[PDB]
This record gives structure tokens, C-alpha cells and sequence, in this order.
């Protein structure tokens, strides 16, 4: 491999696609109130590129079939943003979430603390993961090492963002979603023809083992490379199986409620629509599109394990370092090996071009949002008398610091949680996210909390999560032959049984602290909670829609279509749990 | 590949008995609904007997009372004890299996010839 790209039939395809995208941006640089179809594609492609092509396919090739029930929970939580939470942001005159928590409670410490937390979550979750995924794609396709691929990815995204790649982010986004969704079905059709149908795919996956199992003297265990006994179950054992069904339903809901409703890019995307019917149309279209990645991206991971078993399922550490560069595991190369070694001479370049052009826009979006969040909300509250030139050079001397810190952090990403990228992202989110959602829901619905409770709730949740996160990396997670010497009190349970405990403890602390101090009168709290959302008086506080009005026909049509989408998702969940296979001894 | 080996054909008189077997080999799973299907020479197929996994036998109304079918537990072997034979039920017999309750009869058997009188 690695010399299958050196032909004249697809280098021209890569060059022509990149010149087309840069020409579209350079034309839209010279010469608000959107409609339903751009919002749907902009919401469906938010985390694709590194949370669809690496994480889902690798955990499908390593664990089994239960990973695919992530997007169905995501669409159920996507229907709540349009119907419940966006009229709260419109009816209060607010754009983002810390600007809501400044107008609700008061003071100046909650906003600064939430900005400082959001920057660290950006660094740990998005930037280093995007750079690592781009380096994986370049190292599989061409053949250079890691340090010669990171600087190539950065030197291409700089040319992307110079020629107006942030203005025109609607045409190129709809184009990339359409081309990627069309091209991801032909690879499934090519994959299911190679193994020989759907029954031989079931019968052959349970015998995919490597043929080099021994060391020089350390013969490896029998259970360490054979597939699991429950690979075709959706709901697994709640005590001894990975991804257990209580965590799989409750902890993913707690982790998705923070991500879909209290974000910054998604909320400002939905708040820029023309009317209130178009937000709901855009929320229905992405929910219809999020039913596919079980059949499109999880099941080709198992085909990639079946066809090439000595690379994707290696176990001996003198052999796994030769193939993927790390001595822990090699499941991350499951999907980029299928694209290079099965596609014909034409589409093999177009798929790599689509994946890289979807990986660069995310990066520019993050670099712009973090620059605004640092300059406006932390640095301008220290000096208070800064001009525009000083703020421009401060905003431009910050992304260099972010890039250097993320590139330094990368060699911990590629060796965490035994070599999988789904578990790393979900465990970091489970340790740092759940104290925010409890304080958000208790601020909206209960009307009696004040500023003295929310701050100490956030601080105590931060202390617990940071203790577990520091103890996890300094001791390691463990292995197959030698388990880890973790203190097995805070380190014993699954990482999805930690989110529920942290959620409950943060809520209990803010209620107990809030019931011991002075309240806030309801003169200041008009149209800022759920009970007083329809008051008409004035409050003495501490192209563009502002009304949330709609015709009485399209309201009925949207209600009926949301009910039908919920029925389809429930039927899929009831199909894959009613007939699952059981092996014999 | 999965293949079904069966045996137990022959020739009896009107009022005898026989014994038919079926045994899949080469798989790793447990089948759900191992059954039987007969077909007269020159006619169309029909249903005879069927036993599920936990045990729920489902006969046909024109044969109930004379046939008895039993399957071993947690493995793939199913018998059929036919009693008081007539010369009307002379046909070949197939053996069908199934993976899951909603998936429509994956593998079929070869065929065992049995005629009477
Ligand atoms: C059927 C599957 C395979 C694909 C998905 C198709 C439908 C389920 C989607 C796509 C077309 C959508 C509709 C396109 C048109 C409209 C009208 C739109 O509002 C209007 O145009 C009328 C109100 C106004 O113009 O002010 C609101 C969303 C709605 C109902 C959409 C609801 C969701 C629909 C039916």
C-alpha cells in the first residue's frame, strides 16, 4: 500500500476540487435571514470528520454493534432545541448562554469562570483531535511521518482562511454534505459484495484473529484478541459488559443536553433564521439525516476487520508499532484503510479531498470563536481602556498559543483508553461537563435559586471532576495482561456511571446552599424563567426575528411531522433489540 | 459454509413408523425455528411441523395427533417421530432453519425420499 495514490487519475481531482472551493470563497468575498435547508446541513455536519470517520468506525471494528445507538439519542435531543429552548433565548433578548446567566443572576464572576472553562474544553476536545485526524489521513494516504503532516495540514488551512473561507460557509457546507453523503453509500455497496452478503458477514466476523499471537517468550491470552460473545446486542449487561444499558440511555442524554443546547456556534446558527417555521424545518431535516450512520459508518468497520485482520486487529507490541505508530492498539486505521484499498481510480481522490475539506472548516470556526471569547470577555475586563489596534494584535497573538499547546498535547490522545478515540472524548466530556447542565436547568425552571448557590455548585463539581481526571492520566488505564494500580474507589466504576453521580451531587449542593440565603424579587425576573415567560410589564434588571409568531397551518404540519419522526426512531430501537443472535458452546 | 446432513428415509407399509433427523454443522450460532416442509411429486409445498427454541410446537391440522417433534436443548439437532403411516403421505421432505424471528428462512435442506406401500 501507500503507493496506490501515485497515479494521474485522482491528483487532478484533488487539485480541481480545492481550486473550486477557493474560487467560490474568493468570489463570495466581493459580491442573515436564512431558510430551512442550509440550517439542516449546517446542523448535521458539525462533528463529522473526526467523530464519524475515526471514532464510530474504530469502535465498531473493536467492540461491536452497540455504538450506533448514539445518533438516535442525538436526534431525540435535537428535537428539544427547536421546540423548547430557542424561544427562551428569543423572548429574553440574549444571544449566548453566559450573557443569559449575567442577566439572570448578576455579578461578574460566573461569566468569567464559564469562559475560562470553555477554553479548556475547546483545547481538550476539538483542536488536538482535528489535527490528529488530519495527520492520520495524510500518513495513510501518502506515507510521511507525523511531524511532516501536521505542518502540511496547517499550511493548507492558512491558505483556506486567507481567501475568505469564513464568509461563504453555506454553499460549501451544503455541497460537502451532499457529496459526502452520496459517496458514502457506494463504499457500503462495494463492501457488502466482497464478504458475500449479509449472512456470511455475520458468520465470518466471529473468527477474525491475528496470526502472530506470540512474543519471544510471552504467549498472549485467548480472550485478548477474539471478538466478544455479545457483538450483536444493542442493550448489554449493566454490571459486566462495556457500554451498559443504564449508562447508554441516561449518561448520553446528560452529555448531549450540554452540547446541543448550551453551545455557541449552534445557537447563533439557529438564532439567525428568518422566521420561527424555518428553525423547526431545519431541526426536522437533520433528525431525518441522523438515522444513517449505523448502516453507513459502523458496519464498514466490521468489514474492514474481516478483510485485513493482521493490521486492524494486531495484539503483539513489536508488530503494532510498525503499522500505526503506537504500541497499544491499532483500531483507528479501520476506515482509512477501506477507502484506499477498495475504491476505484476515480473516487479514491475525491473521498480524501472531501474529508480534508470538511476537516479544515471546523478548525477555522473554532479559531474564530475562541479568539472572540478571549478578547471580549476576559482581557477587556482587566484593562477597560484599550483601543482597536491593541485588541486586534491581542486577538491575533492568541491562536499561536492555542496551536502550540494543542500540538504539545497530541501524544497523549493517541495512547489513551487502550487506543480508541470514542472513549477518550466521552470520558473527558463526562469528567468536565455535567455540573453545567444542572445549574442551567435549575436556573431556568425553579425561579428561586440565586447567585450564592450556582457558584459553589460549579466549583464543587469542578473539584470532583478534576480529581478524577488527574488521577486517571498519572496512573494509566490498564491493559490486557497487566491491570492498572488505580485506587479503585474513585477509579472503579464505568465513566458513564460518573456523569449521573456528578449531576446529582451538583444539584444537591446548589439546592442546599440556595436555601440558606436571601432571595431575589420578581420585579427583576420578568421573561427570564419558565413561569414568568408571558408577563407584559417592565423589569428593572440587574431580517431579525424577535416575536416567535407563525401562521396557524404550518404549525400543524410541523407538529405532525415531528410526531412521525419520533415514531420512526422508536421503531428502529424496537427492531434491533427484538432479534439478536446467541452463540453456542 | 453451513450444510445440513439428514437421514432416515425408506419404505414402510400402511400402519408403520419411521424416524427422520437433521443436523446443521459448520456454524457458531443457535438457530431459532428448525422446522419441516414436504412436497408431493408434481404438486406444491406445504407445512408439517416446527419447534422453536424455548419449546412451542406448531403442527398442521391435517396431521395433528400422529406426528411428534422434539429438539435437543441449546444445540442444533431435531427429530421427527412419525406414527401410524398411511399411503397418502408419500413425498420428499426438506429441513428449514432460521436465525432470528423476523428474517424468513435462511438455509434449506437437500431432500429425503420416503414412499409407503
Ligand atoms: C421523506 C424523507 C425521506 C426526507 C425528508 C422529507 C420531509 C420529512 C421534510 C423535508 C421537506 C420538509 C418540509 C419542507 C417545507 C416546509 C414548509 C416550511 O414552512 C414554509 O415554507 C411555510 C411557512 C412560510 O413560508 O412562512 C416549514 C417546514 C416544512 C413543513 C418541511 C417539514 C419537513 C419536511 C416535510
Amino acid at each position: 500500500t501507500h503507493e496506490l495514490i501515485r497515479n494521474a487519475a485522482d491528483i487532478s481531482v484533488i487539485v480541481i476540487y480545492f481550486l473550486l472551493v477557493m474560487a467560490v470563497g474568493l468570489w463570495s468575498m466581493f459580491k442573515r435571514s436564512m431558510v430551512w435547508w442550509p440550517i439542516g446541513a449546517s446542523l448535521f455536519a458539525s462533528n463529522i470528520g473526526s467523530g464519524h470517520f475515526i471514532g464510530l468506525a474504530g469502535t465498531g471494528a473493536a467492540s461491536g454493534l452497540a455504538v450506533g445507538g448514539f445518533e438516535w439519542n442525538a436526534l431525540v435531543l435535537l428535537l428539544v432545541l427547536g421546540w423548547v429552548f430557542v424561544p427562551i433565548y428569543i423572548k429574553a433578548g440574549v444571544v449566548t448562554m453566559p450573557e443569559y446567566l449575567r442577566k439572570r443572576f448578576g455579578g461578574q464572576r460566573i461569566q468569567v469562570y464559564l469562559s475560562v472553562l470553555s477554553l479548556f474544553l475547546y483545547i481538550f476536545t476539538k483542536i488536538s483531535v482535528d489535527i490528529f485526524s488530519g495527520a492520520i489521513f495524510i500518513n495513510l494516504a501518502l506515507g510521511w511521518n507525523l511531524y511532516l503532516s501536521i505542518i502540511l495540514l496547517l499550511a493548507i488551512t492558512a491558505l483556506y482562511t486567507i481567501t475568505g473561507g469564513l464568509a461563504a460557509v453555506i454553499y460549501t457546507d451544503t455541497l460537502q454534505t451532499l457529496i459526502m453523503l452520496i459517496g458514502a453509500l457506494i463504499l457500503m455497496g462495494f463492501a457488502f459484495h466482497e464478504v458475500g452478503g449479509y449472512d456470511a458477514f455475520m458468520e465470518k466476523y466471529m473468527k477474525a484473529i491475528p496470526t502472530i499471537v506470540s512474543d519471544g517468550n510471552t504467549t498472549f491470552q485467548e480472550k485478548c484478541y477474539t471478538p466478544r460473545a455479545d457483538s450483536f446486542h444493542i442493550f448489554r449487561d449493566p454490571l459486566t459488559g462495556d457500554l451498559p444499558w443504564p449508562g447508554f440511555i441516561f449518561g448520553l442524554t446528560i452529555l448531549a443536553l450540554w452540547y446541543w443546547c448550551t453551545d455557541q456556534v449552534i445557537v447563533q446558527r439557529c438564532l439567525a433564521a428568518k422566521n420561527m417555521s424555518h428553525v423547526k424545518g431545519g431541526c426536522i431535516l437533520a433528525g431525518y439525516l441522523k438515522l444513517l450512520p449505523m448502516f453507513i459508518m459502523v458496519m464498514p468497520g466490521m468489514i474492514s476487520r474481516i478483510l485485513f485482520p493482521d493490521k486492524v486487529a494486531c495484539v503483539v507490541p513489536s508488530e503494532c508499532e510498525k503499522y500505526c505508530g503506537t504500541k497499544v492498539g491499532c483500531t483507528n486505521i479501520a476506515y482509512p484503510t477501506l477507502v484506499v484499498e477498495l475504491m476505484p481510480n476515480g473516487l479514491r481522490g475525491l473521498m480524501l479531498a472531501v474529508m480534508l475539506a470538511a476537516l479544515m472548516s471546523s478548525l477555522t470556526s473554532i479559531f474564530n470563536s475562541a479568539s472572540t471569547l478571549f478578547t471580549m470577555d476576559i482581557y477587556a475586563k482587566v484593562r477597560k481602556r484599550a483601543s482597536e489596534k491593541e485588541l486586534m494584535i491581542v486577538g491575533r497573538l492568541f491562536v499561536l498559543f492555542l496551536v502550540v499547546v494543542s500540538i504539545a498535547w497530541i501524544p497523549i490522545v493517541q495512547s489513551a483508553q487502550s487506543g480508541q478515540l470514542f472513549d477518550y472524548i466521552q470520558s473527558v466530556s463526562s469528567y468536565l461537563a455535567p455540573p453545567v447542565a444542572a445549574v442551567f436547568l435549575l436556573a431556568i425552571f425553579w425561579k428561586r435559586v440565586n447567585e450564592q448557590g450556582a457558584f459553589w455548585g460549579l466549583i464543587l463539581g469542578l473539584l470532583l471532576g478534576l480529581s478524577r481526571l488527574i488521577l486517571e492520566f498519572a496512573y494509566g488505564t490498564g491493559s490486557c495482561m497487566e491491570p492498572s494500580n488505580c485506587p479503585t474507589i474513585i477509579c472503579g466504576v464505568h465513566y458513564l456511571y460518573f456523569a449521573i453521580i456528578l449531576f446529582a451531587i451538583s444539584g444537591i449542593v446548589t439546592v442546599v446552599v440556595s436555601l440558606l440565603t436571601k432571595p431575589i424579587p420578581d420585579v427583576h425576573l420578568y421573561r427570564l424563567c419558565w413561569s414568568l415567560r408571558n408577563s407584559k410589564e417592565e423589569r428593572i434588571d440587574l431580517m431579525k426575528m424577535t416575536d416567535t409568531s407563525e401562521k396557524p397551518l404550518w404549525r400543524t404540519v410541523l407538529n405532525i411531522n415531528a410526531i412521525l419522526l419520533l415514531a420512526v426512531a422508536i421503531f428502529c430501537h424496537a427492531y434491533f433489540a427484538s432479534n439478536s443472535l446467541e452463540v453456542l458452546f | 459454509q453451513v450444510q445440513l446432513q439428514e437421514s432416515g428415509g425408506g419404505l414402510v407399509q400402511a400402519g408403520g413408523s419411521l424416524r427422520l433427523s437433521c443436523a446443521a454443522s459448520g456454524t457458531i450460532f443457535v438457530f431459532d425455528k428448525m422446522g419441516w416442509y414436504r412436497q408431493a411429486p408434481g404438486k406444491e409445498r406445504e407445512f408439517v411441523a416446527t419447534i422453536s427454541r424455548g419449546g412451542s410446537t406448531n403442527y398442521a391440522d391435517s396431521v395433528k395427533g400422529r406426528f411428534t417433534i422434539s429438539r435437543d436443548n441449546a444445540k442444533n439437532t431435531v427429530y421427527l417421530q412419525m406414527n401410524s403411516l398411511k399411503p397418502e403421505d408419500t413425498a420428499v421432505y426438506y429441513c428449514a432453519v432460521r436465525y432470528t424471528p423476523w428474517r424468513r428462512y435462511s438455509y434449506w435442506g437437500q431432500g429425503t425420499q420416503v414412499t409407503v406401500s
